[PDB]
């Protein structure tokens, strides 16, 4: 029951939500995006040298 | 919000059940408004008169005052207070009211807004502004300090500026965070340094000139190691005690109430007018843009 | 409720970027390989009499990262040891894996080596490598820029009336010929290089990454994500690392 | 670990009305009746 | 909300600056919610064979537990206990939920 | 008034053999204008 209105003094602040979160986390993975993918079937992989 | 930093070396076996992984929730910012006034005052004499070279003295001196308020804007938005405010812990009220200062009136406080320095990772406060003298902190998933206090070693104790090297020690710490900044903006008594890079203690890309009538000694574009091309613009209005690396798109004005018309009592002879405006600054992320204070050499 | 409508896809999303996140670290961590097994290839017997009985109760596995492939010489425990230079390979005379002798630089700070780093790509070169790339963590991306003009002395990195500042190095020419190409890697510890090709690398998949709902038995609606993935080199000396050392 | 405590974004269900039970009857002042004047004093005589 | 005291003698001047007077701000009043569960856990052994004495089990069992929760509710909502929640003076300042 | 955040809906669990879980659950609570628009009267004594 304000007599003097003020931003203070009010039961009510309907809350500005914002429509937007934000995050820096990057994810370039260089090594990864120029490695190479190949499809195996064992948990173990071999080769010679 | 941010991704976690719980990637370390993440082993598991073949046959176990799925267990509870680390889950943490976001960080909700939140920043207040100020309050930009500007009063006119003028007799009905001198507004009833033709000056000798204007229109009337209501209107011209309403437009000198018009772009006044502008100027103090741009000075507030950069400058570095703390946002003074008499609230605190009262953003999520919904459970409850505020009934603290509520049975106060106009002899509350004057709100202010968090400038640039309070909004980015600032280390600390002085009463009413950012502390300069302490390191801002890192972020949580990542290591980058995007307040950071120049060291100036390089150059001596007589020049001061801030630094030739810190330049680039903050583009590592944005590029380490992930921040898009592409611009650096910097107060034109400090120009000098940008265009200046000379005084390295013979080395690192000094200067040359190949005898011509051109003389230009200026810095606008720049690049650093990793590849970030950085602009380099000049504000009259800027401070001359820290360095702004950011970019337009992760900052945005809040305003409130927009400047309007307001006609106010005569009380005799007195025909007083107002200009008023309630404006606020918002940062995307505190992490997003960089603040490399000035401080001394060895 | 107002304002907060969901947080299950919001959490798989981020969870879908930090798996990858990970792999990318662990690749290049210098992790040793870890496994129950041994020797289980030439005794043409059975795949393993000791190991089988335990369905769950058996330890983690781990990938042989970046280091292990390489001829590290040495574990200092779970990670490759960032000390001891590799064994000299027995046919040629090249030494893939070093230390930065941190010769310039004095002790006051840590001051990765900043020269002498030729002799890497000499080591390279001495083993038939046909290493192209360098990958770096960007928290020493200065020391090459550096290498530009610094030369501790009068070397004269020139104007020309220009307003463009530049002071960036990606690319470099040993002087056997061999030209490399510098790039840039957050997720690199700070304090090691890799000198190494695309093509002498590859991703061994097994299990692609894949969403999979779980039982609920209560309001718990559990969701879990799994990939499993190994690293191949095909030879040790045809990739290089150098650690950062100081004293 | 994700848990309806943990939630901060909470766009807050705000029922749109207020109640207030301060009765408005006025018995009295609805049986009186009114009598404009134009003067700050009244009288009668008995 | 609720309107001001009566002020019976609120006797102004003929003329005189109006003062500022007094006013009163709105109260909030906040309630949280209750979950109540139920389940069943009949088996299938004893359902596979056909029996006399029996048709369902399950979906029998379901309508019972599904009768007695509105059964409950009422019993709840009717009840004289007190509203249990750790989330208190936090909904203007909200912002963020309570870190403790 | 009657708040519902969750509605009743038969929920079926894992099957971890025979069991055959099933499972009836509701989230709501309770709203009231004003306190002083209800009253409430207390009977008890000493015993």
């Amino acid at each position: 029951n304000p007599t003097l209105f003020v931003s203070y003094d009010q039961n009510g602040k309907k809350l500005s939500f914002a429509n937007w979160i934000s995050v820096l986390s990057p994810q370039d993975t260089p090594f990864v995006s120029m490695t190479g993918k190949e499809s195996i079937n064992q948990t173990i992989f071999s080769w010679q040298t | 919000d941010a991704l976690a930093s719980v990637d370390g070396n993440n082993a598991h076996v073949e046959g176990s059940r799925a267990e509870d992984g680390e889950m943490k929730p976001t960080v909700i910012k939140s920043n207040v408004t100020q309050i930009l006034r500007k009063v006119v005052r003028v007799s009905d004499t001198a507004n009833t008169t033709a000056n000798y070279g204007r229109g009337r003295e209501l209107m011209y001196q309403l437009e000198k005052k018009g772009k006044e308020i502008k100027r103090d804007l741009e000075k507030i938005l950069l400058s570095g207070q703390a946002r003074t405010d008499v609230l605190a812990d009262q953003y999520l009220t919904n459970s409850a009211a505020d009934p603290a200062v509520a049975g106060l009136n106009d002899t509350h406080a004057a709100r202010k807004t968090g400038a640039f320095q309070f909004l980015c990772a600032h280390g600390g406060l002085a009463g009413g502004v950012v502390d300069k003298t302490k390191n801002g902190p890192a972020d949580p998933d990542t290591g980058a300090v995007t307040v950071k206090v120049a060291q100036n070693a390089s150059n001596p104790t007589t020049n001061i500026g801030f630094d030739e090297a810190d330049i680039f020690d903050m583009t590592l710490q944005l590029y380490t965070a992930g921040s898009e900044a592409d611009i650096i903006m910097i107060n034109p008594a400090h120009a000098k340094i940008f265009a200046g890079l000379q005084e390295n203690t013979q080395g690192s890309r000094k200067r040359i000139f190949e005898n011509t009538k051109q003389f230009i000694y200026e810095v606008n574009s720049i690049t650093d190691p990793l590849g970030q091309s950085y602009k380099i613009i000049v504000n009259r209005w800027m401070p001359t005690d820290a360095v702004y690396f950011f970019r337009s798109a992760d900052w945005t004005q809040m305003v409130l109430r927009a400047p309007k018309r307001t006609e106010l009592a005569k009380d005799g002879s007195y025909e007083k007018w107002m200009i008023e405006m309630e404006v606020g600054l918002r940062h995307r992320n505190p992490y997003a843009s960089g603040v490399l204070f000035t401080a001394a050499g060895k």
